[PDB]
């Protein structure tokens, strides 16, 4: 009889032994190994970046300056706004005041 | 031996149920050995003797007495349990009329009681017995308990048609004894119990054979309702292992990409 | 303890029979009763031997013949009334005595039903050899009467165990088909678990890489 | 563990499921940002003399070389700076130590040439 599995039982084992577990795990490691090639290989340049005062907030979508002390500071942000140019215009004048 | 059988009113007492039995089931009518009896306070022992076979004859039918019961009435007292036996000595059965006949006396007593009792065990048992001879086909007519539950049927049925055939061999062979050869009275009375018989089994097969179909019914229900749940992890399942595998795919490509730019040098 | 006295006693030629039924010599009477299923029917016991045990054997000749119970005809000749008043436990007076009688008397219709009609107290408690055989004999000559009756009541009985065939043949079909569909589940659920297992394991040991 | 409570595991699932694809999102990208926005770069010197070369412009616009352990630490340039101007930077990395301000100034510099 149809709609009506010819052999459950069997259907199930084949679903268990399909699911490769040491795959995805494996998978997970080579990420976890990319993070850190990508920690270490970036730790330099950030910390030049960051040493010209500019920092960056993605999670407020927006970018800030802080190389004018006596806490006062500027903000630009990422959305679909303006032009590249206008913007590394705007954080490169008010950097080297 | 526990009872005040000295006291004049515990013996003036007993007398008169004593008494009262006796008279009351025709004792005097029945045998005229004294005749219209009447408080022998002071007793005669041939009449100590009449009554006591009375008595006697009445619970136990079918003994027979030999020419001097005196030789007897010990051994019957015995066999009955008499449970005041140790306080009698064979030597005073002979003339019980002298000084410890308020023993005796007793004894009469206790008999008529034992009596009394007698006749209402066995109306009890005889009661009993037309109980039995129905409870089968009532407890096998009650509503059908799932196999489970009703065990030792087959033992009632074969028991029912047992009962049916010891009737009819206990009848037949009255009359045989009675030297008629024919039984077709009792035979009758056999085929119209078995055919009750055939009837509450009858309903059984048939509410059995309703159940099967009913089953079949049921299981292929069930059936279908499993295999459904499998197929439903089954795709699940699958499917949840898909996306995981892609949220992998994507991120490892990203990252590599990023890797890749931040080791271009051009 | 070994007695055959009884054989050099005088044994006249010439015979009179007062009852309806044949009296059987000793050991015929015991092979009758060894081939209706009683087993203590024995030569030794009932000869001058012959003691308390045939309140036994009587008690399992009327049990198998009657169809009945004698422990349960003597549980319900002692009760009356219970829920309330209780003037049984004390009055041993009579209990002994009542049942002892109780059996007298089933015992004594027994014997009427089958010729003989004045079983007493002496057959039960103070039993002889020879009145032992008579009632022992017609017990016998009863047995086979009935032995003859079956044949014309074996196509009840055939019909009756059709009918009983029946209802287990069925029953059996019931079994089956519930037993193989418990198997079916049974074997689901186990590759269900493992796969269940499986599953969680997966998560158990991937979720050590986030966090 | 019976196939009834399947139900409970779909749960779970569909947190593995969610928990999953929220860790893996695309968010270690900082550097590409960060050039993208300042339009610099830092890559390798054409002469390993002067190993460290910051590139400003989207094409090779503009650029200056470094070889902090040599004796020459200012390298070359393109935009063809003068003694003077080479000396300062030379001091704002020599003595100053501040790197960012030698950048800010190297693209003042570098953008005022041609
Ligand atoms: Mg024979």
């Amino acid at each position: 009889k149809d709609n009506l599995l010819d052999n459950p039982v069997e259907f199930l084992k084949e679903v268990r032994e399909s699911f490769d577990i040491q795959q995805d795990v494996d998978a997970m490691k080579r990420i976890r190994h990319d993070l850190d090639v990508i920690k270490e290989e970036s730790e330099a340049r950030l910390k030049l970046y960051r040493s010209l005062g500019v920092i960056l907030d993605l999670e407020n979508d927006q970018v800030l300056i802080n190389r004018k002390n006596d806490g006062n500071i500027d903000i630009l942000p990422l959305d679909n706004n303006l032009s590249d140019f206008y913007k590394t215009k705007y954080i490169w004048e008010r950097l080297g005041k | 031996d526990p009872r005040p059988l000295r006291d004049k009113n515990f013996q003036s007492a007993i007398q008169e149920e004593i008494y009262d039995y006796l008279k009351k089931n025709k004792f005097d009518i029945e045998t005229n050995h004294p005749i219209s009896i009447k408080f022998l306070k002071q007793p005669t022992q041939k009449g100590f003797i009449i009554i006591f076979k009375w008595l006697y004859l009445r619970l136990d039918p079918g003994y027979g007495f030999t020419k001097s019961i005196e030789n007897e009435i010990y051994q019957i007292l015995k066999n009955l349990r008499y449970p005041f036996l140790e306080s009698i000595n064979k030597s005073q059965i002979s003339a019980v009329g002298g000084s410890n006949w308020h023993k005796f006396l007793g004894m009469l007593h206790w008999m008529v009681r034992t009596n009394i009792k007698l006749d209402m065990c066995l109306n009890k048992v005889d009661r009993s017995l037309i109980n039995q001879n129905t409870q089968e086909i009532t407890i096998l007519s009650q509503p059908l308990k799932t196999l489970d539950e009703q065990d030792q049927r087959q033992e009632r049925y074969e028991l029912m048609v047992e009962k049916l055939l010891i009737d009819y061999f206990t009848e037949s062979y009255k009359s045989f004894l009675k030297l008629e050869d024919n039984y077709e009275p009792s035979m009758q009375e056999l085929k119209l119990g078995f055919e009750k018989f055939v009837h509450i089994i009858n309903t059984d097969v048939t509410s059995t054979e309703l159940k099967l179909e009913e089953l079949k019914v049921d299981l292929n229900r069930k059936r279908y309702k499993l295999h459904q749940q499998v197929i439903h992890v089954i795709d699940i399942t699958s499917k949840f292992k898909i996306n995981i595998q892609s949220s992998l795919e994507n991120s490892e490509n990203e990252l590599g990409n990023v890797i890749e730019e931040l080791r271009n040098l051009e | 303890i070994f007695k055959d006295l009884e054989a050099l006693s005088f044994q006249s030629n010439a015979s009179r029979n007062q009852d309806v039924f044949p009296i059987l010599d000793l050991q015929e009477l015991v092979i009758c009763l060894q081939s209706c299923d009683f087993a203590l029917a024995t030569q030794e016991n009932i000869s001058r031997p012959t003691s308390d045990y045939m309140v036994t054997l009587y008690k399992q000749i009327i049990e198998n013949f009657m169809g009945i119970s004698v422990e349960s005809l003597l549980n319900s000749s002692n009760q009356e009334t219970g829920d309330g008043h209780l003037q049984e436990e004390n009055e041993n007076i009579y209990l002994d005595t009542l049942n002892v009688l109780v059996l007298n008397k089933i015992c004594f219709k027994f014997f009427e039903n089958i010729g003989v009609q004045d079983f007493n107290m002496t057959d039960l408690y103070k039993p002889e050899a020879q009145r032992t055989q008579r009632l022992l004999s017609a017990v016998v000559n009863y047995a086979r009467f009935r032995e003859e009756r079956m044949f014309d009541c074996n196509s009840f009985i055939l019909q009756m165990e059709s009918l009983l065939g029946q209802i287990n043949k069925l029953n059996d079909e019931i079994k089956q088909l519930q037993k193989d569909f418990e198997v079916e589940v049974k074997e689901i659920e186990i590759e269900y678990s493992l796969l269940s297992g499986h599953i969680n394991k997966y998560m158990n040991e991937m979720l050590e890489y986030m966090q | 563990a019976s196939i009834d409570a399947f139900s409970d595991l779909e749960r779970r699932m569909d947190g593995f499921q969610k928990d999953v694809a929220q860790v893996l999102a695309r968010q270690q990208n900082h550097v590409a940002l960060y050039e993208r926005l300042l339009q610099l770069r830092v890559l390798p010197g054409a002469s390993d003399v002067h190993d460290v070369r910051f590139v400003f412009g989207d094409d090779s616009r503009c650029w200056i070389e470094v070889a902090m352990h040599g004796d020459h630490v200012i390298g070359n340039s393109h935009p063809a700076l003068d003694p003077k101007s080479r000396a300062t930077l030379e001091h704002v990395l020599t003595v100053q130590g501040d790197l960012a301000a030698f950048l800010v100034v190297a693209r003042d510099m570098l953008l005022a040439s041609l």
